[PDB]
RNA sequence: UAUAUACAUAAAGACCAGGC
């Protein structure tokens, strides 16, 4: 009588934004990202291409309680490059990786059929 | 008025309030409800 | 469609003032017990707002003059105490504007025509100006949709 | 500071399966490719269903479980169709629903099993996935019961409900001989070997790497008979993009906004 | 009640293996043998065809409600 | 036009079974 509905882990009502974006003030250069409506496929990806970034000091995520669905990345990078600079130039690059990915598994499928 | 289901030949009958209950070609006593008309609409979940 | 007091207790009867102002007399069990509703209000002749409890003045009608207490309003009647008045044990009644202060959706089976639970069936349990509740027939649960949403079935 | 470039090589290739090694990338990104081949991969599958008459000894909502479950074919169109949520006709239309129609009878005095085969679509394209090897049983009536029932499939991915999973188990498998030491084995010597593994059989192990990080991430996946398994992948990756297109822009908005 | 759909772990489909398990049996298969020709490999849906308790056979020798 | 449909009833006790 008190389940959730199984589609309000991955849809937004009315008033929820998807990222929020507060400043962390224990620390200089440190940001703090709030995503709704995401789990560990998506936060995974980014933290784990943040730390190729040799600008960035620190990455990491955590789900505060799997019930509610939503993720916590806090990003400190190094002087004069803005943790909001690092958190794009991830999504670009795994945007850069995954559509080589696409473009290669592509061939060795044709490659594979008669050949 | 109502159409009962005989629980012993399958005979649907019609029978109505105020009437002893005995389905004719059985004298069987107990009836059943057959089934309501209206929408039922399932998740396939 | 007729309310009244009781003024007069005898062994078989009661003497009822009405809200028309006349004294009838009816059997113990002609007469049924109203609830009284403490908390109305209505308009007194300068449109202020009157309640039980209220002392008015009478400035019109036949007890211009007199001065009483609400006890209980009815539509457009109103029922006084005065204990200077012998008459009826003080009780008498007085149109309000003669005064100065001294559902259909429920039942139905409707189908959620957008938004997320789009597609299921179900029955009102309560209706509202905005959002009623529908019983979903596919799982156990009642949920709150906006009525634009909902789409009577049949 | 930038994406690894990684590659791929498909090794076994049928109609069940797809075998591919993908190397030169994170832990992270192969795996959120793998745990893509589950949920988000969209797929056909029954939804809505409304039972007429149900004379079956399997009560209705038992009859419209099993329904659901039954995989339907979505080789292509789950491309057009659109989620019925977005959908903005009133109940279902042609775009974001196909219709199934079940009317079934036992006449004889044998018992008649209703099978999947007893699905009648409006469209060609998606059937049950069967039809495209015995049928999957819906339920089974002794002469004189009868059900038939309408139902709308709809589309959907595997993290709503289970049953739009377009997959079979997805094997996953990195690192086969252990160099990496994620596994460390009390007796390494009881331990049976890799499909994968370079060793032979005389040593348990490799040697421990110290610089290395797991590369070569070798996946096995097998298709449940709606998406043949190459495609399978294809929609994965492209699905896996679309999530991250959709943050780069939600973000934008957010960074030109709060600034 | 009567074969699921679906191996619970996995995910593939036993619903249609059924009728096609007890044929094997009748044919003097092993279970080993029978569950190997009609290609389960792993022990999740080999558990569902060995595992399973066929009662839609003993409820359909009740009679109907309707004739 | 105004005004109105407002909530109460299913007793209690006995034994029996189970839960932590
Ligand atoms: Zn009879
Ligand atoms: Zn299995």
């Amino acid at each position: 009588m008190n389940a959730p509905p199984a589609f309000e882990s991955f849809l937004l009502f009315e008033g929820e934004k998807k990222i929020t974006i507060n400043k962390d003030t224990k620390v200089p250069n440190a940001c703090l990202f709030t995503i709704n409506k995401e789990d560990h496929t998506l936060g995974n990806i980014i933290k784990s291409q943040l730390l190729k970034d040799p600008q960035v000091l620190f990455a990491g995520y955590k789900v505060p309680h799997p019930l509610e669905h939503k993720i916590i990345i806090r990003v400190q990078t190094t002087p004069d490059y803005s943790p909001q600079e690092a958190f794009t130039n991830a999504i670009t690059d795994l945007i850069s990786e995954l559509s080589l990915l696409e473009e290669r598994f592509r061939v060795a499928i044709k490659d594979k059929q008669e050949g | 008025p109502m159409i009962y289901i005989c629980g012993e030949c399958h005979t649907e009958n019609e029978i109505k309030s105020r009437d002893p209950i005995r389905c004719r070609e059985c004298g069987y006593r107990i009836m059943y409800k057959k089934r309501t008309k209206r929408l039922v609409v399932f998740d396939a979940r | 469609q007729t309310v009244g007091v009781i003024v007069r207790l005898e062994r078989e009867t009661f003497q009822v003032l009405n809200m028309y102002g006349k004294v009838v007399t009816v059997r113990h069990q002609a007469v049924t017990r109203k609830k009284d509703n403490r908390f109305a209000v209505a308009l007194d002749s300068e449109q202020n707002n009157i309640h039980v409890k209220d002392i008015v003045k009478v400035i019109d009608g036949p007890h211009s003059g007199r001065e009483g207490e609400i006890r209980h309003l009815f539509r457009s009647f109103a029922f006084l105490h005065c204990k200077k008045l012998v008459e009826n044990g003080g009780m008498f009644v007085c149109k309000t504007r003669h005064l100065v202060l001294a559902n259909e959706l429920i039942g139905q089976t409707v189908r959620i025509s957008q938004g997320p639970y789009k597609g299921y069936i179900g029955v009102v349990k309560d209706a509202t100006e905005s959002t009623a509740r529908v019983e979903l027939h596919s799982t156990c649960q009642t949920i709150s949709v906006d009525r634009q949403r909902l789409t009577t079935v049949g | 500071p930038y994406a690894n470039q990684p590659t791929v090589r498909i090794t076994e290739l049928t109609d069940e399966n797809v075998k591919f090694i993908i190397e030169n990338t994170d832990l992270a990104v192969a795996n959120s490719i793998r745990r893509v081949f589950i949920a988000e991969v969209p797929i056909i599958a029954i939804d809505w269903v409304q039972i007429d008459a149900n004379s079956s000894v399997l009560h209705d909502e038992f009859i419209a479980h099993r329904l659901g479950l039954i995989p339907l074919t979505s080789d292509d169109i789950v491309d057009k169709l659109q989620y019925s949520r977005d959908c903005t006709c009133e109940e279902f239309c042609p775009e974001c629903s196909v219709e199934f129609t079940l009317d079934v009878r036992c006449n004889e005095d044998q018992t008649r099993h209703v099978t999947s085969r007893d699905l009648i679509s409006n469209s060609p394209r998606v059937i049950p996935v069967t039809s495209r090897q015995d049928d999957i049983l819906i339920v089974k009536l002794r002469k004189g019961q009868e059900l038939r029932l309408r139902a709308y499939a709809k589309k959907g991915f595997g993290k709503e409900h289970a049953k739009w999973n377009p997959t079979a188990g997805v094997a996953f498998e990195y690192d086969p001989d252990n160099a990496l030491r994620h596994t460390v084995y009390p007796k390494p010597e009881e331990w049976p070997k890799s499909e994968y593994s370079e060793l032979d059989e005389d040593e348990s192990q490799a040697p421990y790497d110290p610089n290395g990080k797991p590369e070569r991430f070798y996946y096995n996946v097998e298709s449940c008979g709606s998406l043949r398994p190459e495609t399978i992948v294809l929609s994965a990756l492209s699905g896996l993009k679309k999530k991250l297109s959709d943050l780069q822009t939600q973000l934008s908005h957010e960074i030109q906004s709060d600034v | 009640m009567i074969i699921p759909v679906r191996c619970f772990t996995c995910g593939k489909i036993v619903g249609n293996k059924w009728e096609a398990y007890l044929g094997l049996l009748q044919a003097e298969y092993t279970e080993g043998d029978a569950l190997d020709a009609l290609g389960l490999k792993r022990y999740c849906c080999r558990r569902m065809l060995l595992a399973h308790v066929d009662l839609i056979e003993k409820l359909l020798n009740y009679a109907p409600l309707e004739k």
